[PDB]
């Protein structure tokens, strides 16, 4: 019944101001308060603030003074400004809207969310070490950011292996980490490939003995 | 601000039993203006009951919720699969909006014990200048585990890190990975790596470890 997307940039450096934007394809964009809420990953949710097609906003005092909420009726779009960020405001940022013009502040309709990084590093795609047991083998990713990682396990004689298990990504100095392992039952080795918007990498793993 | 403290913090319970969660206010919150919605992991929150008791459309009539006051209560009489996730309660009797910490829930199995490995640096790794000494266990529940490093016996202390897998839609367990992270120079000088492992599974505490170089 109402549809909403998201986009903006997604990886900051400390002290740079957040833009996000949020179109709304769907009912009548006209009495409704449209709100921005965030999530840190682990943590619950936070309300920031709320605007409506006339221009009349309500803020989280906690956030109050780094804010700003406008709206542009010509496209129905509405946005979020967040001046200078620290690493505290990395966090998925979800738009959404009540119901009904005229009731509780809860929200039925959502967008799918944008994560936002905050770090002083700087883009950089992961390097690869092996994990030999010294059956289970296991790969490394290392040094990477964004966190956007994937990962995919294959045979000498290409073929998709199953037997597979990941674990989620750990931050250490500004940049990430992460393994993932292989639980197996001639070949002399088994490969570990990785995906990441800076470039996909490839490494074979050797079998112990 | 209105805080809201939501208990138990995690919930093991089994397919077809009960649940039934708490959501206590600092205050007493306007009107009822209260309302519960569920999370999946990587998903928008979704819109369960509004109004402290109204439930929403297509929402099953398993799921009510009741309260007035500073203690409102989310009851789901009959557990069923999609039913495991994370739930939290907000209130808009007044602003600014809040919500509170969410209570998950998950499903409960006979405990099961970890399989531990351990994993030495690569010579690669070494090349660059640090080391990453990996231990990992694996399928055990419940949840809680600890892991201890210890290098030439002396339990060391604030550079390792863990991460914990959700549980497993096939069997129910968690897995969880550590990493010891010391530079070139330290891991060359010491000799016995050691991951020590208890789990209530387990009557006594596991190790595994290597020596530098045989490997
Ligand atoms: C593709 O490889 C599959 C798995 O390889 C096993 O082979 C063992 C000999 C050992 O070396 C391990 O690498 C693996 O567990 C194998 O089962 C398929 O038959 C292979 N080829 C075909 C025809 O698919």
């Amino acid at each position: 019944e109402v549809q909403l997307q998201q986009w903006g940039a997604g990886l900051l450096k400390p002290s740079e101001t957040l833009s996000l934007t949020c179109a709304v394809y769907g009912g009548s964009f006209s009495d409704y308060y449209w709100s921005w809420i965030r999530q840190p990953p682990g943590k619950g949710l936070e309300w920031i603030g709320e605007i409506n097609h006339s221009g009349s906003t309500n803020y989280n005092p906690s956030l109050k003074s780094r804010v700003t909420i406008s709206v542009d009726t010509s496209k129905n779009q509405f946005s979020l400004k967040l001046s200078s960020v620290t690493a505290a405001d990395t966090a998925v940022y979800y738009c959404a809207r009540p119901p009904h013009d005229t009731s509780g502040h809860y929200w039925n309709y959502w967008g799918q969310g944008t994560l936002v990084t905050v770090s002083s590093g700087s883009a950089s795609a992961p390097t690869l070490f092996p994990l030999v047991s010294c059956v289970a083998v296991g790969c490394l990713a290392q040094d990477f950011l964004p966190d956007s990682i994937t990962f995919s396990w294959k045979y000498k004689n290409n073929s998709d292996i199953s037997s597979t298990r990941g674990f989620p990504s750990v931050l250490r100095g500004g940049k990430y980490a992460a393994t993932s392992q292989v639980l197996l039952p001639t070949d002399e080795h088994v490969v570990c490939k990785v995906q990441h918007p800076n470039g996909n990498k490839e490494k074979n793993v050797p079998l112990p003995v | 601000e209105i805080v809201l403290t939501q208990s138990p913090a995690t919930l093991s319970l089994s397919p077809g039993e009960r649940a039934t969660l708490s959501c206590g206010a600092s205050q007493s919150v306007s009107s009822n203006y209260l309302a519960w919605y569920q999370q999946k992991p990587g998903q928008a929150p979704r819109l369960l009951i509004y109004d402290a008791s109204s439930r929403a459309t297509g929402i099953p009539d398993r799921f009510s919720g009741s309260g007035s006051g500073t203690d409102f209560t989310l009851t789901i009489s009959r557990l069923e699969p999609e039913d495991f996730a994370v739930y939290y309660c907000q209130q808009y009797g007044s602003s600014p909006l809040t919500f509170g910490g969410g209570t998950k829930v998950e499903i409960k199995r006979t405990v099961a014990a970890p399989s531990v490995f351990i994993f030495p640096p690569s010579d690669e790794q070494l090349k660059s200048g640090t080391a990453s000494v990996v231990c990992l266990l694996n399928n055990f529940y419940p949840r809680e585990a600890k892991v201890q490093w210890k290098v030439d016996n002396a339990l060391q202390s604030g550079n390792s890190q863990e991460s914990v897998t959700e549980q497993d839609s096939k069997d129910s367990t968690y897995s969880l990975s550590s990493t010891l992270t010391l530079s070139k120079a330290d891991y060359e000088k010491h000799k016995v790596y050691a991951c020590e492992v208890t789990h209530q599974g387990l009557s006594s505490p596991v190790t595994k470890s290597f020596n530098r170089g045989e490997c």
